[PDB]
């Protein structure tokens, strides 16, 4: 592709924080505070300061990350390996197929 | 030298503040001190510290 990243000049970073995206990153306790960007981020919320657990639709602080949401390349990524999942799955059942014809003829 | 060095009278050889007020925030800790310098007295912030 001979494409040299990366050309733009660099931002020289946001300081104040919270830059990356879907870093997922944890509170406290706490776990699970949600990737800057996303619905929960918008809405002024209250009660994550002091406790741990999900009050978001992501949760639990036994999964992450770096959540792969929406769409990006990773959905195209994730949409990808869905798409190679199905054909893995429609595979599988043709072979189960043939070999079940077989077995009868020989019978 | 017996003269122009130390005092005599009584005086403490280090002091111990107390938080004059403390703030414990969900995920930070403040607390200020009045730290008084008696007159006559020259302190030397490096022999201070947080205990």
């Amino acid at each position: 592709e001979g494409r040299i990243y990366v050309p733009y000049v660099t931002a020289r970073l946001p300081k104040w924080s919270g830059s990356v995206q879907d870093k997922t990153g944890s509170n406290m306790l706490g776990g699970v505070v949600l990737p800057p960007n996303s619905q929960a981020h918008r809405t002024e919320t209250v009660g994550t300061e002091a406790t741990r657990d999900n009050l978001h639709a992501e949760g639990a602080r036994r999964p992450e990350d770096q959540t792969p949401y929406m769409i990006l390349v990773e959905d195209s990524l994730g949409g990808l390996k869905r798409r190679m999942d199905l054909l893995e799955e429609s595979n599988q059942q043709l072979l189960a197929t043939l070999n079940r014809l077989r077995t009868g003829l020989a019978a | 030298p017996t003269h122009d060095v130390t005092t005599e009278r009584s005086q403490r050889l280090q002091l111990r503040f107390v938080p004059v007020d403390r703030e414990d925030t969900q995920y930070s800790y403040k607390t200020r001190f009045q730290l008084a310098v008696g007159d006559n007295r020259v302190l030397d912030m490096a022999s201070t510290y947080f205990d």
